């Protein structure tokens, strides 16, 4: 049979040269039963028909089709939790768009796409249904109809199998939760199978590292009442007995470093089974066998188990993969963020040979960047080599800018107020820009500041900083003062280690006092600098120029930066004046925190805290007493008022300057004051050290369920300050205050947890070493940030 | 996103003109791919920002053998004729019944004539009649039909 | 949007056109095309409305309107102009340097097959000017990855790098400015033999 | 800041299993495909052992493999380090 | 939210229904759906708590005989009916602990580990105590010691409705009903497979309860799945009608009555399987399995309603509240006594 001509019945959209551009079968061709069959399915997987008919007139061969109707809208009814615009764009990603064609034979498919979706946010009960209403012109406008229902609550999580620990207990690392305490952020109720995963993961370790080598995972079930509002887990697990590790071979595709690899097994035989520090030599020899070149070096450890001895003998095999070379690292998807910001994470470097860690370690060196949604990585074989590898990494860019409002109350700063602009990723840079505001009772400061992360490819930093400082002392339990300070900072932070952190720059600053109450140490000062105000008149005004030089140094090995449990915190911070200036000082502060445990479960560890600052002049002036150290208050010594510890005022005898009874002033001539006159209001020294020592226990009496959540300590806080330039002989009937020898000291109890206003810290401090002047405050307290 | 609405304007570039690197003697350059290689498509087309970029009943049919070649086709496609007027050169059908492939079935009376118009000959069929599903009723569809089946005949 | 008789509909949405007002224009070619998807005069509001929402910077309702006429009309007098289009549009999205240049080959591939198949277009005269622009744009991207590689001291991967330049885009400005840092590479990695090669390549090159 | 790694990596022993008249398929066999050849006329392959960890200087081998017209091994030319 | 929930029908009552007594056991079930339902054996009711909590009561006045607590000192989890046979009361634990209590005193005669949570009531056939575990673990404990004789291995889908098929028993031979959607047969003598028939219709799902054989048919429902007729003898499929729940029925004269999962109450032939009257006005109601109490379908619903349901045409005869907290678990009529347990533990009797 040959064809004369082709002739197309119910093409509509499809123009009659784009299905004649589909056919195998072409115009004077000899075509059989098989070569019409072959186009009549090249027709069916162009997408454009419903039915496809080809069968022969006489000469002609003629194409008869039905093309699937085209969408005319696309609409959403009853999608409470579900926005329209973005339900929207995920049909048009799986190809359901107004302009495009409906296929009558997914329908259902769409439903049960999007219904799926409602499923995994756990609404069991949901129902999506399609109505597709035809319309004239082969047209159709697809409804899509919703019922959400109810999102359905873990009723409980059972474990079965557990003898050697409780239920509960166990629950206590989990991720998916039975129970959540209004007053505390445990995490929702609410079913993922993401969450379970890595809880049966959590239960498996938990077991693994007491030496329960022969725990398995029998079986997991997930019920669901039959309402479809409750959802019961249970575990069934066998805990088989306690081993102790006899001992490690290694057998396997070694690549003769048989040698260094007993020192990565090396173990003291007695040791307890540990499922962590089996991983870790797994990973050692892993990482080993990745530093002489081998792409996926695999190690795998199966327990050989004698019940004998009751021991456990570690049978590891190793084969080192082959090796392979990067030959281009791409990077798809950054249409803002120019390459070099996501190229100076990577620890896989292109023109060299890959390491399957090291792309790995590059791509969360992404994420912890916030500046992607999603961060995917593909290893692709380059076409026709038998070892060179593209690396790409497909990044969804996400609106790095933000406003942040944030709200606090504590103690020491009563309401504090946080409020800021913030785009951290800058026109896609890497560069930081934002303007930030904060605001307690006692100061308000407004700061504008710009970031390079990598001011040098090997990421030291260099800062920028424009700051406005607004200081009433009065309302920070101080002799009353008002500092108005505003200035500059350009600061490199360098990393030198994981673990360590160092810091250099320089800044002006321009301090400027007034509405200073006259007392003999803040005017010593003042006599220092060679100004000489009324010792009577308290409407004054000292304005500085300072140019410093500000180092510090950052060490931090704390477990986990919530609820440290081990390793120490320590930050030095110093600052001193280059010549020029109008003040000439130093000042060097010291935090150190230490965490030891003392049990295995880590629930009982001992804290150690010391706070150390000094500071003085160096021509003959004095440090700034705006510059001076405190202490006192439930950041430093619990139990006291903030600032309370050290050198009180000593005050002249002034005319206050609104005078008005009912109001209680300190020496004024107008209560008749002749001389000077001793006071409680604290002013500091330029001489600090507190140190405290916790005692951080279980909590007593809530459910293990959520016990972990709440951290209790025992505490015993000490701490003095002083000032050395105090002219103790002149001031000889009141007391020393170049004396340090002077130890306040409290003991109390403190709770800490996370709640639905944020964070809370309560101390309940009993100052039992207390001095004349030292004002109490035995209950502190902290809300969110402050 | 705001950063599209001023490309998608007017802007115009005149980047740095193509220039093919010489090969010192005693070695060669890298071979050249050819995937990126413009090639000189020459003529004056207006460039940027002058250029225009604005985007750009009855049916009859012409053609002794025509008139009993035209009743023939009819004739072996099975459709009743009935009134048959060779005299005047037109004739009338019963209802012919479609298929194509789409909805219900549309079914029409016809009248096809075939006389000489200058040096061609016309065959002019009108569609009298068209019912579809027993519900008269698009107009060009089933009179083009009716006119592309005597045509493939010819 | 009304439903009056399309001739008077597609009057309105010409007269929003001329007045370069799209927001409208748009929402009155969306509904004639969604009431009549085909037709004689259909290609044409197809024509109008990818027009429209290419100078309302509706990038990816363009794209995805272009790429269907493309899909459903191969062989259309006007698929020449439909190519220009989705040439724009793509060159729209690239905003040029150091970001995604998946926009810019897009660009360059599209406007390359406009050329091969239509080298008597309107559109290019002004085609060609615009993948000449295009070439060292995606030079300039190969040109930035060695400049980084060659910070880091990655001079295996920046000579890689500039060797695949000399290969894809021997004729722009990109490579001639990336030569130097070939050069380095080779002298950084004690390959000076290599090194006095391209030195020799620079050596007797322009700048331009 | 890391360490850096650039080129081939050579096992003191894979270059064993190298000598004179080898074909381009057997030597990319005995030492995998090369990150560099020369790309200006000369077919040579060039195996760059670079690494380079932190704070400590660099340590390059250069195994530099020059082939024939036909694409058999002419000469191999080796240094360990780098002065 | 939760798609429509019925109304509570308005019915003159062609009699008075009234609480003749009601006696407390702890704070009973909660909201954690179980089988807990009370047992009467010899003038005497046994319920429970699933805190521990397991009492001994009179049936004509609800006086306490013993109390007793099997929560060690940490809760029991007790879920497992309560069964009384051979002087002994069976509770299953979701512990995976079955207790078998003393029925004189309330002494614990034995206690057993299981497979997992037996959540099933347990079943006492051929003098072995047959528990249906939560893994689809279907074991066999000896009714004098405890001790495990067999344990069948019903396989179990990535997910289930909550609760397992109580099985029954005939010939030697138990029927449990599994989670798969599928019936199965064992032999009482070793957990010897027989026969295993499927009944069932993204996740669709049927878990299944209590299958009731009559002269060589079996009868079974699964959720959302058909309510079958099965040959006792080859496990062959009679005849299909496309109705599915997860709460027992009942079989009498040649009627069955059950409660789809959409509470609709019902009447069907059981030659066919052919609808006779339905009743959709407790739709969406929350309703527990029926029982007949002289000539009267009872079901609690989950406001904590009793409706009384006429057993020829499916028209309402009484309606009564009696407790706030709920019904959920099955009511029991039997020897002239109806007996319930509401969420909160309250064990009423209604006359």
């Amino acid at each position: 049979f040959v064809v004369k001509d082709i002739h197309f019945e119910g093409l509509q959209r499809v123009a009659v040269g784009a299905a004649l551009l589909s056919m195998p079968v072409r115009t004077g061709d000899t075509v059989n039963d098989e070569d019409i069959s072959n186009t009549i399915r090249a027709l069916f997987a162009t997408g454009n028909f419903e039915d496809v008919r080809v069968l022969r007139d006489g000469d002609t061969l003629l194409v008869q089709v039905k093309e699937r109707p085209t969408i005319a809208s696309i609409t959403f009814s009853g999608n409470k939790s579900v926005k329209d615009d973005m339900l929207k764009q995920n049909l048009e990603a799986s190809g359901v768009r107004v302009g495009e064609s409906l296929d009558r034979t997914t329908i259902a498919d769409i439903e049960k796409g999007l219904e799926d979706f409602y499923y995994s946010v756990g609404k069991y009960s949901a129902s999506v249904k399609a109505v597709v209403t035809p319309l004239p012109r082969n047209r159709v406008d697809l409804k899509l109809v919703f019922q959400e229902g109810v999102s359905a609550e873990i009723q409980q999580i059972n474990i079965v199998g557990n003898h050697a620990f409780t239920t509960d207990e166990l629950i206590s690392h989990f991720q998916l939760r039975d129970e959540v305490p209004w007053w505390n952020v445990v995490g929702d109720r609410k079913y993922q199978k993401q969450k379970l995963a890595g809880d049966l993961e959590t239960l498996r370790s938990y077991y693994l590292d007491r030496g329960y080598a022969r725990f398995n995972i029998d079986s997991t079930q997930v019920s669901l009442t039959p309402d479809k509002k409750g959802i019961y887990v249970t575990v069934n697990i066998t805990e088989g007995d306690q081993y102790k590790l006899s001992g490690v071979e290694v057998s396997g595709n070694l690549a003769g470093h048989s040698a260094e690899i007993e020192q990565l097994t090396k173990i003291e035989p007695g040791e307890l089974y540990n499922g962590t520090k089996v991983t870790k030599m797994e990973d050692d020899i892993k990482k080993l066998l990745g530093r002489y070149g081998y792409a996926y070096p695999r190690v795998q450890s199966m327990p050989e188990i004698n019940d004998a001895d009751k021991t456990v003998k570690l049978r590891v095999n190793v084969d080192a993969g082959n090796r392979f070379y990067v030959r281009k690292i791409r990077f798809e998807g950054n249409d803002t963020s120019k390459d070099a910001v996501l190229r100076r994470e990577m620890r896989q470097m292109e023109g060299a040979w890959l390491g399957s860690d090291l792309v790995d370690q590059g791509k969360e060196r992404l994420n912890r960047l916030g500046f992607f949604e999603t961060v995917d990585t593909d290893t692709q074989r380059v076409p026709g080599s038998p070892d060179q590898v593209d690396v790409v990494y497909k990044v969804k860019e996400r609106n790095t800018g933000s406003f942040n409002f944030g709200i606090g109350y504590g103690t020491e700063s009563g309401v504090s107020f946080q409020a800021g602009v913030q785009q951290d990723n800058w026109l896609g840079t890497g560069y930081a820009v934002g303007i930030n505001g904060t605001k307690n009772d006692y100061q308000t400061y407004a700061e504008l500041s710009v970031t390079n992360p990598y001011f040098t490819v090997d990421g030291v930093s260099l800062g920028g900083r424009l700051f406005y400082n607004d200081f009433q002392a009065d309302d920070a339990d101080l002799s009353d003062y008002t500092n108005k300070s505003y200035g500059t900072d350009v600061t490199l932070g360098f990393p030198i280690n994981e673990y360590n952190s160092l810091r250099a720059g320089l800044g002006y600053v321009h301090n400027s006092l007034s509405n200073m109450q006259p007392q003999v140490a803040m005017w010593r000062y003042l006599y220092s600098m060679g100004e000489h105000p009324s010792t009577s008149d308290q409407d004054n005004s000292f304005k500085t120029d300072d140019f410093t030089f500000n180092y510090g140094w950052t060490y931090n090995k704390l477990d986990r930066g919530y609820f440290p449990t081990d390793g120490s915190r320590v930050n030095l911070t110093g600052k001193v004046t280059i010549p020029g200036s109008d003040n000439e000082y130093y000042k060097v502060t010291l935090d150190t925190a230490t965490y030891v445990p003392i049990d295995d479960d880590h629930k009982w560890v001992v804290l150690g805290r010391t706070r150390w600052g000094y500071g003085d002049g160096l021509g003959g002036k004095e440090m700034p007493f705006y510059e001076n150290f405190y202490a006192g208050g439930s950041s430093t010594v619990r139990g006291f008022q903030s600032n309370t510890i050290g050198p009180k005022a000593v005050y002249f005898p002034h005319q206050a300057s609104n005078y008005d009874p009912d109001y209680d002033y300190e020496c004024a001539t107008q209560d008749g004051a002749k001389d000077l006159c001793k006071s409680d209001d604290a002013v500091g020294g330029n001489a600090m050290a507190v140190a405290s020592l916790e005692f951080i226990t279980p909590t007593p009496f809530i459910s293990d369920k959520y016990a972990n959540s709440v951290r209790t300590s025992f505490f015993w806080d000490m701490g003095t300050v002083w000032d050395t330039n105090w002219d103790s002989s002149q001031y000889s009937g009141y007391p020393d205050y170049s004396d340090p020898s002077n130890i306040r000291m409290s003991a109390g109890i403190a709770l800490q947890w996370m709640s639905p206003l944020g964070p809370l810290v309560f101390s309940y401090a009993q100052p039992f070493k207390k001095y004349d002047g030292d004002k109490a405050e035995q209950f502190q307290f902290n809300i969110g940030k402050t | 996103r705001y950063k599209r609405q001023v490309s998608g304007d007017e802007a115009y570039l005149e980047a740095a003109p193509l220039a093919e690197l010489h090969a010192p003697a005693g070695m060669i350059l890298p071979v050249t791919s050819g995937d990126y290689a413009i090639p000189v498509t020459n003529g004056s087309g207006a460039v940027g920002k002058a250029l225009d970029i604005r985007p750009p009943d009855t049916a009859s049919l012409l053609v002794n053998t025509l008139w009993p070649q035209v009743v023939s086709v009819l004739q072996a496609k099975n459709y009743t004729i009935t009134q048959r007027d060779d005299a005047g050169q037109t004739l009338t059908t019963d209802w012919v019944q479609w298929n194509r492939l789409d909805e219900d079935e549309q079914r029409g009376r016809y009248q096809i004539s075939v006389k000489p118009q200058g040096y061609q000959q016309a065959v002019t069929v009108k569609l009298l009649n068209l019912e579809q599903a027993g519900k008269p009723v698009s107009m060009q569809r089933y009179s083009t039909e009716m006119m592309n089946v005597i045509s493939a005949g010819l | 949007v009304p439903d009056n008789p399309p001739n008077e509909i597609y009057a309105t949405a010409q007269q929003k056109l001329q007045d370069g007002n799209w927001r409208q224009a748009i929402t009155q070619l969306e509904a004639l095309d969604n009431r009549y998807p085909f037709g004689p005069y259909s290609q044409q509001v197809q024509l109008d409305l990818i027009y429209a929402y290419y100078k309302n910077a509706d990038l990816p309702l363009a794209q995805a309107a272009i790429d269907r006429f493309i899909r459903l009309n191969p062989t259309h007098p006007n698929i020449d102009y439909v190519m220009y289009m989705r040439g724009l549009t793509n060159m729209a999205l690239d905003d040029s340097s150091d970001r995604d240049p998946q926009h810019a080959r897009a660009a360059f591939s599209d406007f390359s097959k406009l050329v091969r198949g239509y080298p008597n277009s309107q559109y290019t005269t002004d085609a060609t000017k615009r993948l000449v622009f295009l070439k060292d744009r995606l030079a300039k991207y190969e040109y930035s990855v060695a400049e980084y590689y060659t910070e880091r001291g990655a001079w295996v991967a920046v000579v890689n790098r500039v060797e695949g330049m000399l290969r894809d885009y021997p004729d722009t400005q990109a490579t001639r400015d990336a030569l130097p840092l070939m050069e380095n590479a080779y002298r950084q990695m004690q390959m000076n033999a290599q090194a006095e090669k391209v030195a020799k390549i620079i050596a007797a090159n322009s700048s331009n | 800041r890391p360490d850096i790694n650039q080129g081939n990596y050579l096992t003191a022993n894979d270059v064993s299993k190298i000598r004179v008249g080898m074909t381009q398929q057997q030597v990319a066999y005995a030492l995998g495909t090369p990150l560099m050849s020369d790309p200006f006329g000369t077919n040579t392959w060039f195996y760059v052992f670079r690494q380079q960890p932190g704070h400590e200087g660099v340590t390059q081998q250069t195994l530099t493999l020059t082939f024939n017209s036909s694409g058999v091994l002419t000469n191999i030319d080796n240094k360990p380090a780098l002065s | 939210d939760v798609v429509k929930m019925s109304p509570l029908p308005t019915v003159e009552n062609q009699f008075t229904p009234t609480t003749a007594w009601s006696t407390s056991v702890g704070s009973g079930i909660g909201n954690f759906y179980s089988n807990l339902h009370p047992a009467l054996a010899d003038n005497v009711v046994y319920a429970a708590d699933r805190a521990g909590l397991v009492k001994a009561l009179n049936a004509d006045d609800g006086k306490e005989i013993w109390s007793v607590s099997l929560a060690e000192k940490e809760p029991a989890l007790l879920s497992g009916g309560v069964t009384v046979s051979g002087g002994h009361v069976y509770i299953g634990s979701e512990k995976a602990q079955v207790y078998a209590l003393n029925t004189s005193d309330g002494t614990v005669a034995w206690q057993t580990k299981v497979a997992g949570e037996a959540l099933s009531r347990p079943v006492v056939s051929d003098g072995l105590v047959l528990i249906h575990t939560s893994n689809g673990q279907l074991q066999a404990l000896n009714e004098a010691d405890g001790a495990v004789k067999w344990t069948v291995n019903l396989d179990m889908p990535s997910l289930s409705l909550r609760g397992e098929s109580a099985p029954t028993t005939a010939f030697g031979a138990a029927v449990v009903g599994g989670d798969n959607g599928r019936v199965s047969a064992v032999l009482m003598e070793q957990g010897q497979m027989i026969w295993q028939q499927r009944i069932s219709q993204d996740r669709l799902s049927d878990v299944d309860t209590t299958p009731v054989v009559v002269n060589g048919v079996v009868f079974a429902l699964a959720y959302n799945g058909n309510l079958t007729a099965l040959d006792l003898r080859s496990g062959q499929i009679m005849w299909k009608r496309e109705l599915g729940s997860v709460n027992d029925f009942i079989v009498d004269g040649n009627r069955i009555y059950l409660v789809d999962q959409n509470d609709r109450v019902m009447a069907l032939t059981i030659d066919g399987g052919v609808t006779l009257w339905t009743q959709s006005d407790l739709l969406h109601r929350l309703l527990t399995s029926p029982v007949l109490y002289n000539g009267n379908l009872v079901v609690g619903d989950s406001e904590g309603y009793l409706h009384w349901i006429n057993v020829e045409d499916g028209r309402f005869v009484a309606q009564q509240k009696v407790d706030s907290s709920g019904f959920q678990t099955e009511p029991v009529a039997a020897d002239g006594k109806l007996l319930i347990q509401a969420k909160d533990g309250t064990v009423y009797s209604i006359t």
